[PDB]
């Protein structure tokens, strides 16, 4: 389901799949600062292998804890709520069916 | 004349420190009666069933 | 349930604060013992900055800021809290996350008291006063007549 | 209301009683050091000019 | 050269390196200061909110 | 009917109102410790607006009342009442319905 | 607050009294010796000169 | 402030509530019907004559 | 009235000893000294005139 003949660039999409990013060895610095527009961007080597212009990385953790957990948490009220409410609307019916029993 | 300087400033006060700690005291000694009495504040609730 | 998740959140919260308290506290007290140090050194050097004193008196005085030096260092490198060496070269900032639905913090801050980094790291009266030289850099190595013989050679 | 599960006047005055006694702490602390201000965080400018 | 160290040879204005050494231990202190103010602030304020 | 529609409105009406009293008491208790912020600032003001002080320890001055500042700016963002940030920069006035008959 | 198991004020009084005492001691030998410069971990400099 | 120790000890807590979750899920069961699980359609529940 | 947090009396007491105190040092100031127009504050017109 990839696609060779278009590419997406870090932040858009792109035919061109290679751009040829021009980063200069800064020396007594041993750091590959960039040159081609961020001019001076000092390349990090990615996760993947690859130059970047990070510093860091995602890593390994749940990005957003609490917020995950808030959201388990209207999950798990919107279903309690909802088995609630049948259960109302249950007994509603075991009175109106008693009712028309009599 | 730098010493004075200083007591201004960092020494402390020990007539108004000594006022404060009695204050303190007295606080905290009506503090737990209050507290206290606020924890039987329930308690009445425990005489009707 | 969404007030009990914040109200018992916010305990915890406050917990984390407190800790927080402890752990400044716990550094206040070991900036205040390299402040007394700092005292003493300014005294005695006051002391020995005067001409009268011979050389073995001013040896004296600098084998004593030796000995303060050293206590800095250890006192950088020593104090512990939680296994953390937060008043030492490596202690990045803190967090102290307060309240719930996370996305604030408290930063600390705290980091690089010792020696070699409150500027004296050579301090000095007398002869021996051992300083610390720098990294030969490639553009030295050019400028006193480098002549390149390869990769980096 | 009369509920028993949760008791705000009792948190109150836990509140109240903890103000009481951080204030008899630092007056503690003053009366016993004789300095003002010691653990800068009370007059932290104090402390460096002193 | 290749050892690490030298002379040291009268370091030049004691006084001048040990006062920034104090600007800068009271600049930490004074910061651990404050924060030790608003942390005891926060704590009566999630107090006051938790109640 | 009518009277039991009344009185059952007006019952779940005080528990609105009670709803709000709690919003009211936090809101107000944010408030009361944002005005111990302020009273420091000032106190701290009127010190450093002196002249026997040199400018590290202004600066100091400056560095704690940047903390008090930040501190508001985290009481108005964090103060929350059931997912409404009451004390903040968003929060549009409440409706609070006490009585039946919307 | 309302913990008993440790007494922080009672540390901090302790501590502070120590170096009271220190101080107090430090005068006493200095009085009954006559002479300031003694022990020398007291002003090192000071007893080579003297 | 705490070290990667204890939050081990904090994540091991948190797994096993996971784990207890994930048990409560899987073995809730009524009448041989697990009610609260990864298999549970939605029932009927025929509520008078007249189907 | 009943109050606890203020004592205005223990405050009224403060400044007295503070006066006290105050003239208590000027006095043992010009008993050391011996001489009244010293710390030239007190009578500068006086000062100028020694």
């Amino acid at each position: 389901g990839e696609l060779t003949d278009i590419q997406t660039f870090d932040t858009s999409y792109k035919i061109n799949a290679d751009t040829g990013e021009v980063t200069v060895v800064g020396d007594n610095s041993a750091t590959a600062g960039q040159y081609a527009s961020a001019d001076g961007a000092k390349v990090l080597v990615g996760s993947d292998g690859k130059l970047t212009t990070e510093t860091t990385s995602a890593g390994d953790k749940t990005t957003d804890p609490l917020k995950t957990l808030d959201a388990a948490f209207t999950k798990l009220d919107k279903l309690t709520g909802e088995l609630g409410a049948v259960q109302n609307r249950l007994e509603s019916t075991i009175a109106n069916l008693n009712n028309v029993v009599n | 004349n730098l010493s004075s300087a200083r007591s201004r400033i960092q020494d402390a006060d020990y007539a108004t420190e000594v006022s404060n700690m009695s204050k303190a005291q007295i606080l905290q000694q009506a503090g737990t009666s209050v507290l206290a009495q606020a924890n039987q504040v329930p308690q009445t609730v425990l005489s009707l069933l | 349930n969404r007030f009990t998740a914040n109200v018992r959140g916010l305990t915890q919260a406050a917990r984390n604060a407190n800790d927080g308290i402890s752990l400044a506290q716990t550094t206040e007290g070991a900036a205040s013992e390299v402040n007394t140090h700092l005292q003493r050194i300014r005294e005695l050097t006051v002391q020995a900055s005067n001409g009268s004193y011979s050389q073995e008196q001013l040896d004296s005085v600098q084998g004593e800021i030796n000995q303060r030096l050293a206590d800095i260092d250890r006192i950088s490198e020593q104090t512990d809290f939680n296994g953390v060496k937060v008043l030492s070269d490596s202690a990045k900032p803190l967090t102290l996350q307060v309240g719930a639905n996370d996305g604030e913090t408290i930063t600390l801050n705290l980091s690089e008291i010792s020696v070699k980094t409150l500027g004296l790291d050579g301090f000095n009266v007398n002869g021996k006063g051992v300083t610390q030289n720098r990294s030969a850099t490639v553009t030295d190595v050019i400028a006193q007549g480098g002549t390149l013989q390869g990769d980096g050679t | 209301a009369a509920v028993i599960n949760t008791n705000y006047l009792s948190l109150v005055a836990q509140n109240n009683l903890n103000k009481s006694q951080s204030s008899l702490g630092t007056a503690i602390e003053r009366l016993s050091s004789g300095l003002r201000i010691n653990s800068a965080k009370d007059d932290a400018a104090g402390m460096a000019i002193a």
